[PDB]
């Protein structure tokens, strides 16, 4: 298992997101070496109404 | 020879003694503006190939108007010119003629 | 009744009663202490 | 025409090419996802630019992207 | 009070252009009053609508006020002690009003966030812990004052969502 | 005193000049 | 479309009420000519007592021009 | 569409139909000046507009202030 | 493909009517050309700028040439304030006779326009006086219009086509800018109102044939040379002095007398002759700062460089600036355009206040219409300015080589600055529209000696300061301490005789209604300042849409989803503050025309009593003034007016028709498109004739850009109408 | 003589000829094909 566990919460990294500079917990991690393995959860919506997204190791600080 | 009956009756020199003679002139310059959109049109409107042919209702198939073409539009913008400017001097000529016109 | 409370208590009912109180009470205070253009001295 | 550009934070979960109504975009295997596919416009002169495929993204900030560009008939949508 | 000329001012109680508007009004007044016999209702109230105005232009005239050119008072802004009940005293009253309100509403607003559905909370608001709130804000300038001293008024530029630029 | 025929003549054709240059300048921007 | 329907009569028990306690119409109905119609009087709180206008009668009021003074004398 | 066909209603009322009769031949409120002026938009800038709105740009200081009032806010 | 868009491929390929409309609209927009190299682009640029400084020349000599053929400018000489003056004889065939007889104004024998636009007091005041003199300056500018089209041709030849570097020599460019552009051209106006203005002001003419002959002064140049420089100041112009007349005239030729000459109610001519002569000495010292091939002078990359705070509150300072700056065309465009439109502002607020034309004062239209005109130009330009920062942020901007310079921290703290111009916008619309309300409210009940009039006390002591004795502060020029004192030895008798007279608007009485008026200004300039900041430093990407700077700097929106992203392009946001420019401006002039009308029919109470509520500006000032233009033309004929009363309803109708295409958008007029394409291809006798391009609607950019158009044209062109008809109808 | 000529001549020509050419003129450049 790589990155954060599940339940912690993670700063995001990635300058475009929505949830910049924000704290989202995350709800699982892939380990099958995927691109963006990080599923974060966020209790605010985006402009699309979504509440969730996935980001990489390094978009993420925990 | 109808586009002069306006200019004749409802232009600036409608009440003057002048009024047909103005009104034919202003018919002759409009002919003369409509032969120079004409030969614009003739230029720029016949530039493609138009592979598609034409048929009748009937489903005939039928040659494409010589009309529809650079060289033909020219040959009937001149004929449209002379025809124009015939058509003023006849209005002319059947307002200065004509028994019942007033 | 309770929810009728709560129903009270929402946002575009309680902002009617709050400036309604707000209004009769300005209103109140422009009464007794009618035309007052700056605060006396 | 238009462009239409995939980026790699798709999930492949293919509402981008539902939402097309000019079939521009198609879901090929791709191992970068989860889901195991990535969409893709191959059919991009058909792209009216509509933006329906960035309207149904879920993923912030979109995997798809519609640059408006050139106009051709197929772009200006005209039946004439 | 009798109050100095100030920026090319005369006070309003020794003004005769003052005097003329009380006048004019008062005269419009009467003209107003002399279609009504005495014992119909409207008399009296246009009587007591001249003595409303009557009772204002004296309190205009005691309350210090500059007049100008064209006969209305003119407010003094720039703190002179002479004319501070014109803008700074209920200045003060409304920075402290302004400020009641805003925090009432930044300590319910801080409060509802730690609700377990706090969006719900925000247009259904909770009465009493709101009156509360609201009667706690009585002393916000203290409070703010601590909260900018212990820097919890701001919250940090890390925390913050912002644009990529 | 008004302006002599010949006066305004010289300026038009002087400005006739002007506007050939200008013809000359626009075709050479349009290159 | 019940619940509209009440609405409508709330506002008809109102102006028909307005007309009864709060204007002229008793004044109008002998000299319709000269007295203007007014069905609302405003209270004399911030200096608003001067819409209050001279409309006849011995009445001080908003002139009204829905007509239901006409309405009403007709009926 | 409802803009114009009010102001045409009111202009023609005032001044072909409202009036007073005095024995010497109707006084319409805006004397007539429709027939001869309704025909340029300046006419009815002017004549219309510029001339009827004496009274709701006057009004301040009688009953019609509030009426004042409302136009501005209107607008 | 078609040859239209030769500059466009991706246009010359479009088979609709947008690619004609968008040919037209990106011809200048020289960067985004098929095959543009920077080296193409510069020489463009320079020819361009030569084609059109000969278009201004052209211009000139053509107001010039009118002028001399068909005005009355040597009548007009002979009695200032009592001839109108003439622009251009009208030739209308569509004209009644009515129309012929009652636009035969001044002394000509023809249909004529009175001018308007100063150039008659201008003209006297530099010394021209016969209709000789404008025609020569007429065909000189005509040459030097056709000398500045060969110099255009010229630089366009591939030997004489300057490279990229030649654009980019910043030193060079500003040293000879600031001597040579700026300074001697300075130098040379003085030798002109020297040699020729000040003699022809003081009666004797001093053309080109006595030239040479006529010393300016009785005294050669021994007193320049030896030093005695006072000798030139030594007998001014009498204050009993006729302009163009030798009564009362002195000898002096350079000054600072201050004030104005009493009666012309203008600057003495010494006065700017003597200023134009110092500017000239501090901007040819200007020139000499910079470094170009002499070994001495700054270098202004270094300059930048070295200016960074040591605290690093402003971060690495202006490291990096200086390539930023020259690199970027867009960056000088939008320094050059804020500079410019400051000063077009400049000129609108200190030609009333102090006219430097003879007769200029007393002509009250022209005053009006030259405040109008500058403000409103400088209030576009500003817009256009803050348009192409925008488009310098989006294209020309690098965040890599800006890291750190005070660009870089205005991306990373722009919400604050976007957020404090909101809260200074609401703050002062709020107020100030509360008090507008409030004494409308008042004026309303009847009740005005309620009104909230707050006396700006501080621009009163600023006048006080300066010389103004109204108020009674007294403190720096009104009271007697040093500053007076140093003041008392040249200027200060002529500059406090302006300032404290009821005639001149030097610095007008101020009360709460210019309090008022002028936060309104400041609610229009912050809101203005808040959409363009906005739209400038989200240009490069928002929250709503972070890759902002992929898309151009003006596209249509990105789609409906989202919320929905209209507007939201940094175009659009130039787009939504011009409308809120054109208010501001409107609001200034509006201030500016009613305090000078008021001021002009002797009774400034007017606008001292009506300008605290919004009421009064309605009737006293719109309604009221409006009477006479309205009455231009009406059923019992017409008058002078006719034309303005014609113009103004001209720009209502293209005011409202700019509603049009801002309210109603692209998609209904699509589909209606598509309708009369489908009824013009079913009907007999039309399908014959068969369009080119396929007729689409107009594009969301473009139609927003055709309103937009519409609604400035038909402001400007209804205010000009009102602001012109009015002050002629009630002045002459 | 140019005041009493001139004008006649010029409104005309820039009001009317010069406009119906420079229309056409660009019509036809606008309307050529690229080839
Ligand atoms: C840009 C300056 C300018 C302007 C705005 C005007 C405006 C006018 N002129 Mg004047 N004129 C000018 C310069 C100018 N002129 C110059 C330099 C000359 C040469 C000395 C003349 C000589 C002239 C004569 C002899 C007459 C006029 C006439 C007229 C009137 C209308 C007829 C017309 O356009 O013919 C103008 C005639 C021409 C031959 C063209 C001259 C224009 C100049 C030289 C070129 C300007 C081009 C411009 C900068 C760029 C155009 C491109 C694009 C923006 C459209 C009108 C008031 C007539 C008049 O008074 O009618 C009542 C008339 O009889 N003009
Ligand atoms: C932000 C702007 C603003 C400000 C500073 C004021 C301030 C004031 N108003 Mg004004 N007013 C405003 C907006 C504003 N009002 C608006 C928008 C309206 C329209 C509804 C009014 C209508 C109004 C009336 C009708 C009256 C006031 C009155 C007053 C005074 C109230 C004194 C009090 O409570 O005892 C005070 C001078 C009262 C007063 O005493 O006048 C001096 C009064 O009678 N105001
Ligand atoms: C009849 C009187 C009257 C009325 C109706 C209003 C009405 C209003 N004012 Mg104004 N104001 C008045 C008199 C009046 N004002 C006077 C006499 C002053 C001088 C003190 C001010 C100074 C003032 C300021 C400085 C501001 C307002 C603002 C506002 C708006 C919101 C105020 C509020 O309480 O929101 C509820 C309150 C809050 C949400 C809390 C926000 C912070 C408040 C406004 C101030 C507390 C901060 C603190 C004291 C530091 C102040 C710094 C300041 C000096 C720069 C509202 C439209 C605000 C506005 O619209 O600007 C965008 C604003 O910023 N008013
Ligand atoms: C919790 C209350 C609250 C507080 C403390 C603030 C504080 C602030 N706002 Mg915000 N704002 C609020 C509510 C609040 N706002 C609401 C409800 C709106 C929607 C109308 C806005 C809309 C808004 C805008 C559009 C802007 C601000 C700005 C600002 C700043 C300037 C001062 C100011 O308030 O003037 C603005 C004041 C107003 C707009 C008046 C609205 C405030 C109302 C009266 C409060 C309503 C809530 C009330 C207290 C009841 C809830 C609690 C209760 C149940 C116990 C400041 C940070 C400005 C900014 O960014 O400055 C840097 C700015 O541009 N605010
Ligand atoms: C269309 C419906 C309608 C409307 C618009 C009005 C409007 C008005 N009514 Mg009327 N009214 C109505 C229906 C209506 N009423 C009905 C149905 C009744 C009978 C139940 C009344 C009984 C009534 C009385 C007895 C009085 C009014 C008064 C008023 C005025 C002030 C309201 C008030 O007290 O502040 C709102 C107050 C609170 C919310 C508390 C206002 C002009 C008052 C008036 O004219 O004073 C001079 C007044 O004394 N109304
Ligand atoms: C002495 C040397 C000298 C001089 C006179 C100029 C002059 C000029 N250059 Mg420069 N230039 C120089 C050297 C010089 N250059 C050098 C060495 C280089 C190489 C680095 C360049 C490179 C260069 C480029 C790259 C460009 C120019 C351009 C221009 C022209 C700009 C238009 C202009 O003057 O606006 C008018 C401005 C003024 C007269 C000064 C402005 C003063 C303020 C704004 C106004 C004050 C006015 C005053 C109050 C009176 C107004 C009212 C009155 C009319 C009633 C101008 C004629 C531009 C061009 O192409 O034009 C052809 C251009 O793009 N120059
Ligand atoms: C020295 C000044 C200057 C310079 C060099 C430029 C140069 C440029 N600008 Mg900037 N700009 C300026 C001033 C300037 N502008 C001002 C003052 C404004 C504010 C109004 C703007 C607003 C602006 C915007 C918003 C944009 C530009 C753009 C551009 C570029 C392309 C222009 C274009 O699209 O083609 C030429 C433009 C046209 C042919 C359109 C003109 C249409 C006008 C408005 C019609 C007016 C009607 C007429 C007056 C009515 C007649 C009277 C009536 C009675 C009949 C180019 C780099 C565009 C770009 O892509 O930038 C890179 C862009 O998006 N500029
Ligand atoms: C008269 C017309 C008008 C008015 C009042 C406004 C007002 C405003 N605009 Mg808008 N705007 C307009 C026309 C107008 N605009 C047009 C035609 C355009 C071109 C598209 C724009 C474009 C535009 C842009 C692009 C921007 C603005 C911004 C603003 C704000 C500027 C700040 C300010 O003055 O705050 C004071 C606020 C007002 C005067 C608004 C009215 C508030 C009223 C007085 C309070 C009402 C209280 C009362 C109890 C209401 C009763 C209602 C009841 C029935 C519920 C403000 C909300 C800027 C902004 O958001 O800044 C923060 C901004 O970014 N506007
Ligand atoms: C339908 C009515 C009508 C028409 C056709 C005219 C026509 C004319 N009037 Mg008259 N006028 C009218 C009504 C009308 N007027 C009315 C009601 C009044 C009020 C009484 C007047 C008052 C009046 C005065 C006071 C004057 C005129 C003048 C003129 C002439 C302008 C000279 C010219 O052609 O310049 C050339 C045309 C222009 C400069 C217009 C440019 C506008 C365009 C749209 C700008 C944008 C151009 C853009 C680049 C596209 C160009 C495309 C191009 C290639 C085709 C012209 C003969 C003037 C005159 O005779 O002077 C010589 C003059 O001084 N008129
Ligand atoms: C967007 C952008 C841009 C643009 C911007 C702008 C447009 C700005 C503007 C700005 C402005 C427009 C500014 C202004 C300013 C001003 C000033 C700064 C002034 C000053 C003054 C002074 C300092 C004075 C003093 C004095 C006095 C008080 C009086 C007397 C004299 C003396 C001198 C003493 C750019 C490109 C850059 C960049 C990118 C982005
Ligand atoms: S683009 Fe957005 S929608 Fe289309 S597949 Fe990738 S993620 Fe799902």
């Amino acid at each position: 298992q790589v990155g954060p566990p599940r339940g912690t919460m993670v700063k995001i990294l990635r300058p475009e997101s929505y949830w910049f500079n924000d704290y989202g917990k995350v709800i699982s991690v892939d380990q099958t070496g995927v691109r963006y393995p990080v599923v974060v959860r966020f209790e605010k919506v985006n402009y699309a109404g979504v509440s969730t997204n996935n980001y990489a190791l390094d978009e993420v600080e925990y | 020879f109808f586009v002069t009956g306006p200019f004749i009756k409802l232009g600036p020199l409608r009440s003057t003694d002048a009024a047909e003679l103005a009104g034919c002139l202003s018919g002759a310059g409009l002919v003369l503006i409509l032969t120079a959109c004409l030969s614009i049109y003739g230029a720029t409107a016949f530039q493609r190939e138009e592979v598609v042919g034409l048929k009748t209702l009937s489903g005939r198939t039928i040659a494409k108007d010589p009309l529809q073409s650079s060289e033909g539009w020219a040959s009937f913008t001149s004929g449209w010119l002379v025809g124009g400017l015939s058509g003023v001097a006849w209005s002319y000529v059947l307002t200065q003629v004509l028994p019942y016109y007033s | 009744m309770k929810n009728f409370q709560i129903y009270l208590s929402t946002a575009p009912v309680l902002a009617a009663v709050w400036f309604t109180v707000l209004a009769g009470i300005l209103i109140e205070l422009n009464r007794f202490f009618p035309d007052a253009l700056s605060f006396p001295l | 025409s238009h462009a239409v550009k995939i980026y790699d934070t798709c999930i492949g979960c293919t509402q981008c090419v539902r939402a097309c109504p000019t079939d521009v975009l198609e879901m090929v295997p791709w191992d970068g996802c989860k889901a195991g596919q990535i969409a893709s416009a191959p059919r991009t002169e058909d792209c009216v630019g509509c933006k329906r495929c960035e309207a149904a993204c879920p993923t912030d900030f979109l995997s798809v992207r519609v640059y408006l560009g050139s106009e051709t008939t197929r772009s200006m949508g005209l039946a004439y | 009070r009798d109050v100095q000329p100030y920026a090319g001012l005369t006070p309003c109680k020794t003004s005769k252009a003052f005097a003329k508007r009380e006048k004019t009004e008062l005269k419009a007044l009467e003209k107003r009053l002399k279609k009504y016999d005495p014992e119909s209702a409207p008399a009296l109230a246009l009587q007591a609508t001249m003595e409303k105005t009557k009772t204002r232009f004296a309190n205009y005239g005691e309350s210090g006020l500059l007049c100008g050119k064209d006969g209305l008072p003119h407010l003094i802004v720039d703190g002179n002690l002479e004319h501070l009940g014109e803008f700074a005293i209920p200045g003060l009253g409304f920075l402290y009003v302004a400020g009641w309100i805003g925090y009432a509403g930044r300590s319910y607003i801080q409060e509802n966030k730690t609700a377990s559905k706090p969006t719900e909370g925000e247009i259904i608001i909770d009465v009493p812990k709101a009156l509360g709130l609201m009667f706690q804000a009585g002393a916000w300038p203290l409070l703010a004052g601590l909260e900018l001293k212990n820097g919890t008024l701001t919250a940090p530029e890390s925390e913050i969502t912002v644009s990529p630029r | 005193m008004p302006l002599s025929d010949t006066q305004v003549f010289t300026a038009l054709f002087v400005a006739l000049i002007t506007g050939i240059l200008s013809l000359r300048l626009g075709t050479q921007l349009y290159k | 479309h019940f619940g509209q329907l009440g609405v409508i009569f709330i506002w008809l028990s109102g102006m028909y009420f307005h007309g009864a306690r709060f204007s002229n119409y008793e004044a109008w109905l002998s000299d319709p000519t000269h007295i203007k119609p007014s069905a609302q009087v405003v209270w004399p709180i911030v200096g608003q007592e001067i819409l209050n206008g001279d409309v006849g009668g011995g009445f001080q009021g908003v002139q009204i021009t829905s007509g239901f003074f006409q309405l009403w004398r007709g009926s | 569409s409802i803009s114009i066909v009010i102001f045409h209603f009111s202009w023609k009322m005032q001044s072909d139909v409202w009036g007073s009769v005095t024995g010497n031949g109707v006084s319409h409120i805006t004397g007539g000046n429709f027939a001869q002026s309704a025909n340029t938009i300046n006419g009815w800038l002017r004549d219309f507009l510029w001339a009827q709105s004496s009274q709701v740009i006057q009004s301040y200081g009688s009953a019609l202030s509030a009426y004042g009032l409302i136009f501005l806010g209107a607008h | 493909a078609t040859k239209f868009p030769k500059f466009s491929q991706g246009l010359a390929s479009d088979p609709t009517t947008r690619r004609i409309w968008f040919g037209i609209a990106t011809a200048h927009d020289f960067e985004t050309h098929d095959g543009m190299t920077e080296e193409k682009l510069y020489q463009k640029i320079f020819a361009s700028h030569f084609g059109q400084l000969a278009i201004i020349f052209l211009w000139t000599s053509g107001n010039l040439f009118h002028v001399a053929w068909q005005g009355n400018f040597e009548k007009w000489g002979e009695d200032p304030l009592h001839v109108r003056p003439i622009a251009h004889t009208i030739w209308d065939p569509h004209f009644g006779q009515p129309a012929v007889e009652a636009f035969t104004r001044g002394g000509a024998s023809a249909p004529v326009n009175i001018a308007y636009s100063g150039v008659y007091q201008w003209w006297y005041t530099i010394g021209m006086r016969t209709n000789v003199d404008l025609y020569n300056g007429s065909l000189f500018l005509l040459f030097v219009a056709g000398l500045f089209l060969f110099a255009g041709w010229l630089h366009l030849q591939p030997t004489f086509a300057p490279a990229v570097s030649w654009f980019k020599n910043a030193e060079s460019r500003l040293n000879h800018h600031l001597s040579g552009l700026f300074g001697v051209s300075s130098l040379a106006w003085t030798g002109h109102l020297v040699h020729v203005a000040i003699p022809a002001s003081r009666g004797e003419t001093v053309r080109w044939d006595n030239f040479l002959t006529t010393l300016p002064h009785p005294a050669g140049l021994a007193p320049f040379f030896t030093g005695q420089w006072a000798v030139y100041a030594q007998n001014p112009d009498t204050a009993g002095h006729i302009f163009g007349t030798s009564e009362g005239a002195g000898t002096a030729i350079l000054t600072f007398l201050g004030g104005f000459h009493p009666q012309t109610q203008s600057l003495w001519l010494t006065d700017m002759a003597h200023h134009h002569l110092a500017i000239a000495v501090v901007f040819i010292i200007a020139g000499h700062q910079y470094r170009t091939n002499f070994g001495i002078g700054h270098s202004m990359k270094e300059i930048l460089e070295a200016h960074t705070a040591p605290s690093g509150r402003l971060g690495a300072g202006h490291t990096g600036l200086f390539d930023t700056v020259n690199n970027s065309l867009h960056f000088q465009l939008g320094l050059a355009l804020a500079s410019v439109g400051v000063l077009c502002s400049l000129t609108a607020q200190h030609m009333y206040s102090m006219p430097p034309y003879a007769f200029l004062a007393q002509d009250f239209t022209t005053q009006a219409a030259l405040y109008s005109h500058h403000q409103y130009i400088a209030g576009f330009i500003m817009c256009g300015a803050f348009a192409h920062g925008a488009i310098f942020f989006i294209r020309d901007y690098d965040p890599e080589a800006n890291k750190g310079n005070v660009l870089a921290r205005m991306l990373e703290h722009k919400e604050a600055i976007i957020s404090h111009l909101s809260w200074v916008s609401l703050f002062l619309g709020f107020h100030t529209l509360g008090l507008y309300v409030h004494n409308d409210v008042m004026q309303a009940f009847g009740t005005p000696e309620k009104q909230i009039l707050i006396e700006p006390v501080f621009a009163q002591w600023i006048q006080a300061a300066q010389g103004k004795a109204l108020y009674g502060f007294d403190i720096l020029l009104s009271g007697d301490n040093a500053a007076t004192a140093a003041g008392n030895s040249i200027y200060l008798p002529g500059w406090l005789a302006g300032i404290n007279s009821s005639t001149n608007s030097l610095f007008l009485p101020i009360g709460p209604g210019d309090f008022l008026v002028h936060h309104a200004i400041a609610l229009g300039l912050h809101t203005t300042t808040l959409i363009l900041v906005k739209g400038a430093l989200d240009a490069r990407g928002s929250k709503l849409m972070p890759d902002k700077k992929d898309f151009g700097y003006s596209f249509p929106c990105d789609g409906p989803g989202r919320g929905g992203t209209c507007d939201i392009s940094a175009w659009d946001a130039f787009y939504l503050a011009v409308f809120w420019e054109l208010n501001t401006v409107s609001w200034t002039v509006f201030y500016f025309h009613w305090k000078h009308l008021a001021l002009w029919q002797g009774n400034s109470a007017q606008f001292d009593e009506s300008s605290t509520y919004i009421m009064g500006w309605l009737r006293d000032y719109l309604w009221l003034n409006s009477s006479q233009l309205i009455n231009g033309y009406n059923p019992f004929g017409m008058n002078s007016l006719s034309v303005w009363a014609w113009m103004f309803l001209f720009g209502h109708l293209i005011y409202a028709t700019g509603f049009m295409f801002l309210i109603s958008w692209r998609g209904y007029w699509q589909e209606l498109i598509e309708t009369l394409v489908w009824a013009h291809e079913r009907t007999p006798l039309a399908n014959f004739v068969k369009w080119n391009d396929k007729p689409v609607a107009l594009s969301i950019v473009q139609a927003r850009l055709v309103g937009l158009t519409h609604f400035a044209v038909g402001f400007v062109l209804t205010y000009a109408a009102f602001v012109i008809a009015s002050t002629s109808g009630k002045f002459g | 003589m140019a005041a009493s000529l001139l004008p006649s001549i010029f409104v005309p020509l820039v009001g009317l000829v010069f406009p119906a050419v420079a229309m056409a003129s660009l019509f036809l450049y606008i309307e050529k094909e690229q080839v």
